[PDB]
RNA sequence: GUUUAUUAAAAACACAGCACUGUGCAAACACGAAAGUGGACGUAUACGGUGUGACGCCUGCCCGGUGCCGGGAGGUUAAU
């Protein structure tokens, strides 16, 4: 499902708000993309699907940071 | 048997090349028990117009006695070979030997 | 992004700069290959700190015995097989592929990827100034000559 | 070969004949043979996705050659044969090595004649080539759109698609709308219209005629209560409305192509 | 031929034919939150939509309104 990998971040729910404040169902969606990782340990690509702000974290973060994490959290990949 | 006259003028990049050509068609005529009477090759000649943007086209006279299905498997010869521009084929109703 | 090089990069890699590149040009080509690595303070001092000659030294010496072609001309004007019609007209044309296999011994010496063709595939019957980029500053002009058997 | 059937009856009054005396009457090559279960217009959730659709004379499918990737070995035609599936005819060809085929039918292809595939065939009618090879102003059918994908433009009968140019790696293509578009050139093409060009001169003559070919009936929009189509309601021919789809998009001229993906192939669109 | 099972069988619907229009194929379009599926194992002599409705002779004028198509100079104009 649309679900980032490495945050977490999934479909929230909320209002679309109209100028006479009418309220309707509306859901906010992660901005998902499958994106190829060299994991420079492992001498592979690993495919994730992350959040725009997933890949910003593993920017931040190591890839491998990363990998321990989604291991630990049981998430494959 | 009928006599045709066959000019082709041939792009001024294969010229070199020509000779192959020549000795490929004779031998189609001559194999098919042909014979040719006239074999000129007047070389690079300018055109008096640009045909396909060119000039300097190598020209080669030949006059044969071949049978029909002969001369038209020469001409799709010259229609599918791009490095022959502006083929020309006449029947001349005599074998012509002297030169041009 | 603020990266530190490994190697030298075109336009902006001195091989132990710091330059600020974007994110996607570090994590889809620089960081992939090998031409740098991630700021982190962790690898400033673990790159500066120990490798600042090492990796020098390793990166000149396979400079060297890459700088050296020895293949600038293989054993003449390199002659290869095709089959063709008349007129020239390579049917079968030669490409990367080809090249490569035939210029070594059965392609096991040199790889498929550093062969540089300004001309494209070869479609006629001729010799041709293909180059041949070993390294990142290497051009080897080896002539290749294609006849139609 | 087109005929007109005598007034015998109404609803044999219009009927008008397409008869190729030179169709293989007997069974096709089994071989060459597989199912093709009608689905009546039905997707995986079982719901009309096309309308019209149903019904129709059982019809088993042949196994065409689009790819024609058997390079340098002749094959000769043995039989012109009717095939269903397609408005054109198929010719079975069977290769020196004793493979038989079912390839589009080219309009001059008869039994007896020779076919081949590959870089170095002939300028013939139903060999085919990369269109790169193959001449510039050639007629040619059964083009690939890829290097090795098969062959998807000029296969309904009569159709063909025109070469016009040649700019190195793409070759630019009239189509038989009328729109220039350009394929990679080494996309292979079979050379020569596809045959059986009078399949167009065919008439029904009946409403049965088009309900065996597996074609429902249309209702009229207007025909129709305001609950079901946008046209339709009104106490008796009643429009006053601008002509649209049963999904309220504009019929009677209106682009519905957004792609932004394959517009770098179209040089021009039809007109 | 079809239709208001159970007050309407018809001039209604359909129809073969015709025309317009969309669609170059990962087609348009439709069903699907999506994957995917139908279209179609089809490829513009095809497919969808719309109107008309065998056939014969024909189908005139108006682009002001509304719609659609094309253009983009200029005016106005969102987030930023
Ligand atoms: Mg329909
Ligand atoms: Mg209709
Ligand atoms: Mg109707
Ligand atoms: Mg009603
Ligand atoms: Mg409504
Ligand atoms: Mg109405
Ligand atoms: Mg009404
Ligand atoms: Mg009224
Ligand atoms: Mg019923
Ligand atoms: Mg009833
Ligand atoms: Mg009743
Ligand atoms: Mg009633
Ligand atoms: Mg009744
Ligand atoms: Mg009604
Ligand atoms: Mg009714
Ligand atoms: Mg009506
Ligand atoms: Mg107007
Ligand atoms: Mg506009
Ligand atoms: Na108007």
């Amino acid at each position: 499902s649309r679900v980032c990998q490495v945050t977490g971040k999934r479909p929230v729910t909320g209002n679309n708000r109209s100028h006479a404040l009418n309220a309707t169902k509306r859901r906010f969606l992660p901005n998902l993309h499958s994106h190829r990782f060299w994991v420079e340990s492992e001498k592979r690509f690993v495919t994730l699907r992350v959040s725009a702000k997933g890949m910003r974290v593993i920017d931040k973060k190591g890839i491998d940071t990363v990998l321990a994490e989604l291991r630990a959290r049981g998430e494959k990949y | 048997m009928r006599h045709y006259e066959i000019v082709f003028m041939v792009h001024p990049d294969q010229s070199e090349q020509v000779p192959g050509m020549i000795e490929r068609y004779t031998a189609a005529i001559t194999g098919a028990e042909g014979k040719i009477h006239r074999l000129e090759d007047w070389g690079r000649r300018q055109l008096a117009y640009p045909i396909n943007k060119l000039h300097k086209a190598h020209y080669v006279l030949m006059n044969v006695e071949a049978p029909q299905e002969v001369i038209d498997e020469l001409e799709t010869t010259f229609r599918f070979n791009d490095a022959v521009i502006r083929s020309m084929v006449m029947r001349t109703k005599h074998a012509v030997t002297e030169a041009s | 992004m603020q990266v530190i090089l490994l190697d030298k990069v075109a336009n902006l890699g001195s091989l132990g700069d710091q330059v600020n590149v974007k994110a996607g040009y570090a994590r889809n080509f620089l960081v992939p290959q090998g031409k740098a690595v991630p700021a982190t303070k962790k690898n400033i001092e673990f790159f500066e700190a120990r490798r600042a000659e090492l990796e020098a030294k390793l990166a000149e010496v396979l400079a060297a015995a890459n700088a050296r072609a020895e293949k600038i001309n293989a054993l003449e004007t390199v002659t290869i097989a095709s089959k063709a019609g008349d007129e020239g007209k390579l049917f079968g044309s030669i490409g990367t592929r080809d090249i490569a296999d035939a210029v070594t011994a059965a392609g096991v010496e040199v790889a498929k990827s550093e062969v540089r063709l300004p001309n494209g595939v070869l479609r006629t019957t001729g010799e041709h100034e293909v180059s041949f980029q070993v390294h990142s500053e290497v051009f080897a002009k080896v002539i290749v000559n294609v006849v139609a058997e | 070969a087109v005929v007109k059937c005598k007034p015998t009856s109404p609803g044999r009054r219009h009927v008008v004949k397409v008869v190729n005396p030179e169709l293989h009457k007997g069974k096709p090559f089994a071989p060459l043979l597989e199912k093709n279960s009608k689905s009546g217009g039905r997707n995986n959730n079982g719901r009309i996705t096309t309308r019209h659709i149903g019904g129709g004379h059982k019809q088993a499918y042949r196994i065409v050659d689009f790819k024609r990737n058997k390079d340098g070995i002749p094959a000769v035609v043995e039989r012109l044969e009717y095939d269903p599936n397609r408005s054109a005819n198929i010719a079975l060809v069977l290769y020196k090595d004793g493979e038989r085929r079912y390839i589009l039918a080219p309009k001059g292809l008869k039994a007896g004649d020779q076919i081949q595939s590959g870089v170095d065939a002939a300028i013939k009618p139903g060999n085919t080539l990369p269109m790169r090879n193959i001449p510039v102003g050639s007629t040619v059918h059964n083009v690939e759109m890829k290097p090795g994908k098969g062959g998807q433009l000029a296969r309904s009968a009569g159709t063909y698609v025109q070469i016009v140019a040649r700019d190195g790696a793409y070759v630019t293509l009239r189509l038989r709308s009328g729109e220039m578009r350009k394929v990679e050139a080494d996309c292979r093409a079979t050379l020569g219209e596809v045959g059986n060009a009078e399949h167009m001169l065919r008439v029904l003559g009946k409403a049965g005629a088009a309900r065996w070919r597996g074609v429902r009936p249309t209702v009229r929009g207007t025909a129709m209560n305001p609950v079901d189509h946008p046209h339709g309601g009104g106490e008796g021919r009643n429009f006053g409305k601008h002509p649209v789809t049963p999904w309220g998009v504009q019929t009677k001229g209106k682009k519905t192509r957004s792609n932004k993906r394959t517009d770098k192939f179209i040089v021009r669109r039809r007109s």
